[PDB]
RNA sequence: AUUUCACUCAUAUUAAAUAAAAUAACUCCAAGUGGGCCAUUUUUGGUAAGCAGAACUGGCGAUGAGGGAUGCUCCUAACGC
RNA sequence: AUUUUAAAAUUAUUUGAAUUUUUCUUCUUAUAAUUUAAGUUGUUUCUAUACAGUACUUUCUUAACCCACUCGUCUUGAAAC
């Protein structure tokens, strides 16, 4: 019938008006974590005391090694962190289990901590989507707002901002969001790296170890 | 459905509204307030001195006293050190 | 503003103590203050500090500040000197050194450049202990003392460092190196 | 005329290749030479349960049809 | 010739342990073992009788079979490219009762009265354990006196 | 190399030829497979003779068509030729090499009645 | 490169057309793929896969196991991708409704003197499109005999597998490996 | 021990984390192979050896492309047009 | 031959409220059009007022620049003295 078409053109408008609200909810609570960490250090100054920060609690991960001559239990942990080839990269939950998971690959990637700005570029630029029944996924760009909604709305989640605020910080819908998206693929850096060899820490030019918020510009570069 | 084109989610008005339902009146605040800023000028950046006095006067001293008293315990080990080589 | 005179050297002040335990629950609160490129690479050198002279490891320590200690004077001229530990081929050693200039890394600059010239020392194998300044009446080495006198005039001895667009490769007169 | 007499190189890549694998993980296996005496007297209580359970089976279907 | 006896290069793992020295004690014979229980098999050299084989000292498997003073275990294998079950027979004295499972039975009891109480209460409760993971901020209040200047130390 | 003319593209216009088939002339330039331990054109050795795969495939949409952009049919006598009134502005004629002179003659005006084209229009005369 | 397993390509591991020729079997694929497709049922899906199996996997089914099959499902319809035979060592028939790719002679004879009837697959198609009220049977497909040597060796201890023999007798492997006299049984 | 009957144990976040985990499990019929060698690390005989004999991984054999002037095994990296 | 629709954006009239107080301020709370939506469209000239010309298509021949050891076989290893 026709009237088929009318109950859902208004239930798709009060869709767009709830991520809407959402979404402006989402910007207050930025600013306002962000104003109040800022006065806090000020705050320590003044009273002899040391505000030590949080810590993170989400990692991006890039690969920097190809395909042959490894040992048999980094190419494990390179299957069940889902990165495959040079210059894939994902994100990782910062856990206990992780960490030790993460120690066994250190020489062969880099990672660090993302702004938020980081994760708006990596969602609009380079997001992709797993559409189909499961263990058949046909890799998908965005484009569009239905197909989120359709496989993960279940958990309140239509949108676009809203994936990008539980990645951002690591909100109760996690796992489901990290895994419904394909394995980002990036291009080279524009100027080069300094030697995979050797690790970032160490006093030469070296790329491989954990480099905490300088990540940021390097996945500018390599986007 | 066949594929088409796809299009630059960040740089393309259309899709990205489509996209962001909310991103059309936050683009509106900041240009707004970008442009208030301009039409200010030879009126700002007076203002700005003004309330500096107001309050970086009060963060000065405690700036100060926290870095004398780093500089003054760097000094003294140096000189128990200096004294133990004796 | 010139990014081909720039070094990548800056300071730091790291803040740690050990986690509280039902043992310990005041521990220790300790201090440094670090050269290098990036404050990750300090925070790294802190811990290799406190595992190494104290008993503590980074995996059961915390974190407390890192500050990037700034310099007050940027333009003017100062003396310094250093004290220094490094490993040779066959032992390892210690030295006092004096440097002048308008900044504590813009003289550990130079320090890590001369001990690689002079003694074929690679970072990796250099501490550095008590960077400070002195007066100019308690120096002790003659290539300081030389820059420190009444009225200091000399002669400009070098040739010409022309831009590349002027550098032209095929002349039609043989210039001179004496420029009065 | 001497050659090569023992290595084991390659033998687990091959093990690997197509996985270990694990017992099935059934539910009941053969009480064959297991304790006797004590399964004898199994076999019994479980006739007896039988002869209960079709006796009353039986008295239902001769009810039923009246 | 090759030597591949029965209880070759068993020289320390078959031998006690310092000052202690001497048969089982009394208490050994009380414990009490039911079908399908996990155990330990631990061999005990002064008792020749029952002697379980090299490999399947400190192994873990379940029980199938019950006698007068012996006990039959299942114990898994590897075999170069799958796992065998094996079913061996040792005497009583080498045969401990398997620690490795208490953790679980701790958890049902003590988890059962929470959700006995959240269920009185009409709530939501989450009771699988937790990975420990990052720390929250804090304020860490330090008297400037307590601070203590600390550099790297000359070669002596 | 790359020949395209409107929306018709050819991946390669060279043949491959046999490998040592310029040295030998018991061997015939006819492609064959190279086989046996040593050859350096079936271990793909820079600077010799390439070898043919399904990759160099001709489009689907354009894959037997002549530069007349048609079909080719191939005809034998004037009863062959009348499935072309319903299908002609995709087909074009030739005829076969062993039909004789009067044959070709009524076979020539009548694909020029049925306006079809004729490949060959000007042979045995 | 990438380190992917059977390199990004999926496997499947059975029969995926006929093999046969019989155009009426044809016919008859066609009609229940688009039944499955057009209806997902469950019913037709496995219908339409069942009749591209081999034979080894369409047995016959006898007559009296029928009749035990169906004696809890009165007036329902019984659904068999085989053909079913006759059983002599029954004394009498009931009345039943079934639905067989082939019937026998005698078992078809047996079946309409009880008041019963027989349907072909292109008649239940017309009737139970969905299949309602239909019981789907197989007969036992491990009782062929080609069955009874396979499994593990005869030799390796307490197998059942039969063992391949010019004919059976005292002369013919009886002597050293299946009697303790003769150094050891099996 | 077993057999019945009554009551009750989180689940939509899945009784700890992560997972292009069902590309799984099983049965049948068969091919080729059963002279190996090399590198970092551990290691036996020998004054030693581009010698003889073992262990765990990765390779060469069965494999081309960029670099090391040159090179079966080193570094980067594995191959439709 | 009926998902190049819906929606979104834009422009010009509107029906009402906010606030950031405005020639890009918001909220499709009413009709029309347009594309920035919904993967390239237009205008001039030439080929040319030709029928095979020295132009265009194609096949051979001969240069340049870079590169390229003799196939088959046994072998851990072949361009092999
Ligand atoms: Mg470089
Ligand atoms: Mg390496
Ligand atoms: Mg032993
Ligand atoms: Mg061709
Ligand atoms: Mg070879
Ligand atoms: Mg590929
Ligand atoms: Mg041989
Ligand atoms: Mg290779
Ligand atoms: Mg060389
Ligand atoms: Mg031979
Ligand atoms: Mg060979
Ligand atoms: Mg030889
Ligand atoms: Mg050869
Ligand atoms: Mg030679």
């Amino acid at each position: 019938a026709a009237k088929k078409i009318k109950t859902l053109k208004l239930i798709n408008k009060k869709k767009r008006n709830d991520l809407r609200q959402r979404t402006l909810r989402y910007e207050e609570e930025y600013e306002s974590e962000r104003k109040k960490i800022i006065e806090l250090k000020r705050e320590a100054r003044k009273n002899n005391c040391f505000y030590r920060e949080a810590e993170k609690k989400v990692v991006f991960v890039i690969r920097l090694k190809g395909v042959n001559k490894l040992p048999p239990k980094v190419r494990s942990v390179f299957r069940l962190l889902r990165l495959l080839q040079v210059h894939n990269g994902v994100f990782v939950k910062v856990n206990k289990a992780t960490k030790e998971m993460l120690k066994i690959v250190e020489p062969y990637v880099t990672y660090g901590y993302p702004t938020l700005s980081t994760v708006r570029k990596l969602l609009y630029k380079r997001g992709y989507v797993r559409v189909g029944k499961v263990r058949r996924y046909a890799r998908k760009k965005i484009q569009d707002n239905a197909d989120i909604s359709k496989h993960l709305g279940k958990y309140n989640v239509h949108g676009i901002e809203d994936m990008v605020y539980q990645l951002y910080t690591c909100g109760p819908v996690f796992k489901k969001v990290n895994n419904f998206l394909w394995a980002f693929k990036l291009k080279p850096p524009r100027k080069g790296f300094k030697a995979k060899r050797h690790a970032f820490n160490e006093p030469r030019p070296g790329d491989w170890g954990n480099r905490e918020a300088h990540i940021n510009e390097l996945i500018n570069r390599m986007i | 459905k066949k594929r088409l084109q796809n299009k630059n989610s960040l740089t393309n008005f259309a899709v990205r509204c489509r996209l962001n339902p909310a991103y059309k009146l936050l683009r509106s605040l900041a240009v707004l307030r970008m442009r208030k800023s301009i039409l200010e000028k030879s009126k700002n950046k007076k203002e700005k001195r003004v309330q500096k006095q107001i309050q970086k006067k009060e963060l000065q001293k405690i700036n100060h006293d926290y870095y004398k008293g780093v500089a003054k315990a760097v000094k003294k080990k140096k000189k128990r050190e200096e004294k133990k080589a004796k | 503003i010139d990014n081909s005179l720039n070094t990548n050297i800056h300071q730091y002040h790291i803040v740690g103590r050990a986690i509280p335990t039902a043992k310990d629950k005041n521990p220790n609160v300790y201090r440094m203050c670090i050269f290098a490129k990036n404050d990750t690479n300090a925070k790294s050198r802190f811990w290799y500090f406190m595992k190494k002279i104290n008993k503590l490891k980074k995996s059961n320590g915390e974190l407390l500040a890192c500050e990037q200690i700034k310099e007050r004077f940027p333009l003017r001229v100062k003396n310094y000197g250093v004290l220094l530990r490094y490993d040779s081929r066959t032992g390892t050693h210690n030295m006092y050194k004096e440097f002048r200039d308008t900044t504590k890394e813009g003289a550990i600059a130079q320090l890590y450049s001369e001990m690689a010239g002079r003694h074929r020392a690679r970072a990796s194998s250099i501490n550095i202990i008590r960077i400070s300044e002195i007066s100019s009446s308690l120096v002790r080495r003659p290539h300081i003392k030389q820059l420190l006198k009444r009225r200091l005039r000399f002669p400009a001895l070098h040739l010409p460092t022309l831009q590349k667009e002027y550098r032209k490769k095929f002349a039609s007169k043989r210039p001179s190196t004496y420029r009065m | 005329a001497k050659s090569k007499n023992h290595t084991n190189h390659n033998q687990n890549r091959k093990a690997h290749k197509n996985g270990i694998k694990k017992p099935k993980k059934h539910k009941f296996m053969s009480r064959k030479g297991l304790d006797p005496n004590f399964f004898r007297n199994q076999k019994y209580c479980l006739k007896g349960i039988q002869k209960k359970k079709k006796e009353l089976k039986l008295k239902a279907k001769q009810e039923k049809n009246n | 010739g090759k030597s591949r006896g029965k209880r070759s290069g068993t020289r320390y793992k078959f031998s006690k342990k310092f000052r202690k020295h001497g048969e089982c004690t009394a208490n050994k014979y009380l414990e009490k073992l039911n079908y399908g229980d996990y155990v330990d098999i631990v061999c005990d050299s002064t008792q020749q009788k029952g002697m379980p084989f090299n490999y399947y000292h400190g192994k873990t498997g379940k029980i199938f079979h019950i006698t007068k003073r012996g006990v039959g275990v299942l114990v898994n294998k590897r075999v170069k490219h799958r796992i065998e079950q094996k079913k061996v027979c040792v005497r009583i004295e080498h045969v401990r009762k398997s620690r490795c499972n208490e953790d679980f039975l701790l958890r049902k009891i003590k988890n059962a009265e929470l959700i006995k109480e959240a269920k009185l209460k009409n709530e939501h409760i989450n009771i699988k354990r937790k990975t420990e993971g990052p720390k929250p901020a804090a304020m860490i209040k330090v008297p400037p006196s307590k601070i203590i200047t600390i550099e790297p130390l000359p070669f002596y | 190399a790359v020949k395209k003319v409107g929306k018709i593209i050819k991946k390669r216009t060279k043949k491959f030829t046999r490998f040592q088939s310029n040295r030998f002339m018991r061997v015939k330039p006819a492609w064959r497979k190279p086989r046996g331990i040593d050859c350096r054109v079936r271990r793909r050795y820079k600077g010799t003779n390439l070898m043919p795969s399904i990759g160099y495939g001709s489009n689907k949409k354009t894959k037997f068509l002549l530069p007349n952009n048609k079909y080719k049919y191939v005809v034998k006598n004037v009863k062959e030729m009348e499935p072309l009134i319903m299908n002609h502005t995709k087909y074009c004629v030739q005829i076969a090499h062993n039909v004789s002179s009067k044959k070709r003659k009524q076979i020539i005006e009548r694909a020029k009645q049925m306006n079809v084209s004729v490949i060959n229009a000007k042979a045995r005369l | 490169g990438i380190a992917l397993k059977n390199v990004g390509r999926i496997k499947k591991h059975g029969r995926k057309h006929l093999v046969s020729k019989n155009p009426y079997l044809r016919l008859l694929v066609k009609l229940y793929n688009f039944l499955a497709r057009r209806t997902n049922a469950n019913f037709n899906k496995i219908i339409a896969k069942r009749l591209i199996m081999p034979k080894r996997y369409r047995p016959p089914l006898s007559l009296s196991k029928l009749q035990y099959h169906m004696a809890n499902h009165p007036n329902d319809i019984a659904v068999v991708v085989g053909s079913i035979t006759d059983d002599k060592r029954l004394f009498s028939l009931k009345q039943l409704k079934v639905c067989a790719l082939r019937f026998t002679e005698t078992a078809r004879k047996r079946i309409e003197d009880a008041g019963g009837e027989c349907l072909t697959f292109d008649q239940l198609a017309l009737k139970y499109p969905t299949g309602k009220k239909c019981v789907l049977l197989r007969g036992p497909t491990k009782a062929r005999t080609a069955e009874k040597h396979f499994g593990k060796a005869p030799g390796k201890p307490k197998s059942k597998a039969r063992p391949y023999v010019r004919s059976k007798g005292r002369k013919f492997e009886k002597a050293r490996g299946r009697r303790k006299s003769r150094a050891y049984k099996k």
